[PDB]
């Protein structure tokens, strides 16, 4: 059962969204071929469109995927559901810029205020135990679900609720609105996995294992799950253009190995 | 067409209100017929102040950005050894940087030249290209990361808060610093009608709850 969203908001990010589709760029994206991963930290892979090679920036491309999704399915997620708990308050420990209480239950407090409205629109679901007073008993339940078969590395999550706090402006619909999809966007897209070096002897064997378990991982991430996607329904917006290079024009090349 | 119920509950509460008076050479006292959610409220009167000079500096700053008469002061004798994926970063958004004052050229083990920088990063920097380095890498990771989104020219009222979110760190910071310190302090004496004024500006900001520093501006006491 789909909900009708008649809200200008939406209607006017949604324009906003149809007017920068790139046209050829999507064509690209649409006939993809995925090749592999180039670089794990910079986030970029390898695919064939034609008999053109292009380096895409995978991170860029599933930010616009993500919100994308958010923007056509919003207010109609289904929910990731979460002896394991998630608190709030104990996410915003990591940061050091949130010294004191004040600042740590200010954004706990704008979050929780419109918590019907995130649980509504964005399937945000906030739970607290206690009285609507205590703050530090505030917390997440469930996440939305953008993509069958994709759940969000939660390594992120910290960064999600610190910047729906202070980066998201809850005095404005149409900001609100599109600042929210922008946070659940950021918090969906994979991982950056940093370069280790495997030659490095001084660095331990569980180092060394969990960085190729995480290079496989966003492999298998990327062919079995993101890339499908993009190509079945990822519009391609002006401003991706640097973020899509060719690489190699294949045809070019058979020349040189013609003759064997 | 439709809109959201609770976005217009948090503006009309503060226009309900009227100045009792200051409180403890530290507070403004106010008070709220149809009170079913909203009585007595204790606003900080350096919170409060610091809030209005804040978005007065941040609607100056991108007014001066949007028209494209925010300047940009000429630097000399300033080159920054920065690494080859670091190039390529500056490289990728010397157009962006254009946008704040932040005028550089990338040579080539390469160097960043920067040609201009606007007057507010020039009193900042103070010769330290140590400091430059870090500020402008920051914002570029923060593009490069998604953590701040690009500044859109295509659109030319102007309403700086639409734009608020693409001021890089090093801006804010400053703005915030200044801000604060233009504003009343604690043990500062208000008469009636200062407070007043000050409530009565308070009321016309687009963000009235909070300070510059995230932390709230007033607190409900009754
Ligand atoms: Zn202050």
């Amino acid at each position: 059962e789909r909900v009708n969203v008649n809200l200008t908001s939406i209607k006017k990010l949604r324009e906003k969204v149809d007017d920068s589709i790139h046209r050829e760029l999507t064509d690209i994206f649409a006939n993809l071929n995925y090749v592999g991963v180039v670089d794990e930290e910079r986030r970029l892979a390898a695919i064939q469109h034609d008999l053109k090679l292009f380096l895409i920036d995978y991170g860029s491309v599933c930010y616009e995927l993500f919100y994308q999704i958010g923007l056509t399915d919003f207010a109609n997620f289904g929910k990731i559901n979460l002896s394991d708990d998630i608190v709030l308050y104990n996410l915003l420990s990591e940061f050091d810029e949130l010294n004191d209480d004040a600042s740590k239950e200010k954004i706990i407090s704008k979050i929780w205020d419109m918590s019907s409205m995130l649980n509504e629109y964005y399937s945000i679901e906030l739970v607290n135990d206690g009285l609507d007073n205590d703050l530090k008993s505030v917390k997440l339940k469930s996440l939305p679900l953008l993509l069958k078969g994709y759940i969000p590395s939660l390594v992120k999550l910290p960064f999600f609720i610190y910047r729906l706090g202070k980066e998201v402006d809850w005095e404005d619909e149409q900001e609100c609105l599109d600042g929210i999809l922008r946070e659940i966007a950021l918090l969906y897209i994979p991982d950056m996995v940093p370069k280790v070096d495997t030659s490095d002897a001084s660095l331990s064997e569980d180092e060394k294992a969990q960085f190729i378990n995480r290079k496989e991982h966003i492999s298998s991430l990327l062919e079995h799950v993101l890339f499908p996607c993009i190509k079945r329904r990822f519009l391609a917006p002006r401003h991706i253009l640097k973020d899509v290079v060719e690489i190699a024009n294949l045809p070019d090349l058979y020349k040189v190995f013609e003759r064997c | 067409g439709k809109t959201i119920t609770d976005f217009s509950i948090s503006r009309s509460v503060l226009a309900k209100y009227e100045v009792i008076n200051q409180v403890d050479k530290k507070f403004i006292l106010i008070r709220c017929q149809s009170i079913h959610n909203c009585l007595l409220v204790l606003v900080d009167q350096h919170a409060c102040d610091e809030r209005i000079r804040l978005e007065e500096l941040f609607y100056s700053l991108l007014t001066e950005v949007v028209t494209g008469t925010f300047v940009a002061r000429d630097l000399k004798d300033c080159c920054i050894e920065v690494d080859r994926t670091e190039a390529d970063l500056f490289k990728h958004y010397q157009s962006e940087f254009k946008k704040w004052g932040i005028g550089y050229e990338t040579i080539e083990t390469s160097l960043l030249e920067i040609k201009t920088l606007p007057e507010m990063l020039t009193s900042k920097y103070n010769g330290d290209k140590d400091y430059l380095k870090m500020v402008l890498l920051q914002h570029a990771h923060d593009l490069k990361d998604f953590k701040k989104l690009p500044m859109d020219l295509s659109h030319f009222k102007l309403y700086w808060w639409k734009y608020s979110s693409c001021v890089p760190t090093v801006f804010h910071e400053i703005l915030n610093s200044k801000a604060c310190r233009s504003a009343v302090m604690f043990g500062d004496e208000l008469t009636r009608q200062e407070c007043i004024i000050l409530i009565s500006k308070l009321s016309r900001c687009h963000n009235p709850f909070e300070c510059a520093h995230g932390r709230p501006s007033m607190v409900p006491i009754a």
